[PDB]
Parts: structure tokens; sequence; C-alpha cells
């Protein structure tokens, strides 16, 4: 198949993720708001920044703006994900009150 | 009730961490190619399929 899978690795994904997923809400917010919120939480600019250059980038994994290639495999294996027993996913998918 | 609640975001962003002033690890391609995998090289999402995608929460 290929090399092991790191349970480091797979840490930091879904930590990127939850970042990922927290911008999107966070500018999702002021899209229908309407006002420019101030967010506090360390590195939200960073990913909203990087969601919004995304959107729009052409050049795929060779990208050089970091986060962005990156980004796009982890929410493209965010949403194609099906597992109930994925070990990135299950603590997000299957997070509740 | 397929979109993720903001509520319990929140508490996810708080109990990885998120919240504490540190850098932001800079993911190679290949590592994420490796730890989540997708079908294929065809499946790499673009443009608006990336925000719906983080609406949806399967
Ligand atoms: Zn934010
Ligand atoms: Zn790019
Ligand atoms: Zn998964």
């Amino acid at each position: 198949t290929g090399p092991t899978a790191d349970p480091e690795k797979r840490k930091l994904i879904q930590q990127q993720l939850v970042l990922l997923l927290h911008a999107h809400k966070c500018q999702r917010r002021e899209q229908a708001n309407g006002e420019v919120r101030a967010c506090s939480l360390p590195h939200c600019r960073t990913m909203k920044n990087v969601l919004n250059h995304m959107t729009h980038c052409q050049a795929g994994k060779a990208c050089q703006v970091a986060h962005c290639a990156s980004s796009r495999q982890i929410i493209s294996h965010w949403k194609n994900c099906t597992r109930h027993d994925c070990p990135v996913c299950l603590p997000l998918k299957n997070a509740s009150d | 009730t397929d979109f993720i609640d903001e509520e319990v975001l929140m508490s996810l962003v708080i109990e990885m961490g998120l919240d504490r002033i540190k850098e932001l690890p800079e993911l190679t391609s290949y590592d994420c190619e490796v730890n989540a995998p997708i079908q294929g090289s065809r499946n790499l999402l673009q443009g608006e399929e990336l925000l719906r995608a983080l609406d949806q929460v399967n």
C-alpha cells in the first residue's frame, strides 16, 4: 500500500481540519451577519485567507502558499470519508454534546 | 441536521489546544496523502466544492 500511518501526523491533520472548520464558520458568520468580526483565535486569520486563496487556486498539489495543498487534501478526505472507524475523522464526526 | 454545530466546534477547538498561542505545523502534501487518503487523485476538491464540504459533516 505504502508507508505506515503516523498517529502524530493524524493528530495534526484533525487539528488543522478543526481550524479550517472554525475559519469557514467564522467567515459564514460574517457572510450572513455583515459586519467584520475580530476573531482572537490564533491562526484563524491565516486559515481564513488559506480558504479564500484555495477557492480560486489552480496550482493544486504543487502550490507554494503554506497549508493550501495540505488543506485541499484534508478537506477532500473529510468529504469522501464515510468509514465509521476512521482514526482522523471519528473524534470530529462523532463529537456531539 | 447535516451541518456541524458551532458550540460543539468551539469545544473541539479548546479541547485540542487550538486556543493556545503556538506555531501552526506546515504539513506536507505527502503526509496528508498517507494519513488522510482519497479514493484517487481525481477526487481532489476544487473551488466551491471546498466550502460545501466544510458545511456538511457526514
Ligand atoms: Zn475565527
Ligand atoms: Zn494554492
Ligand atoms: Zn476519515
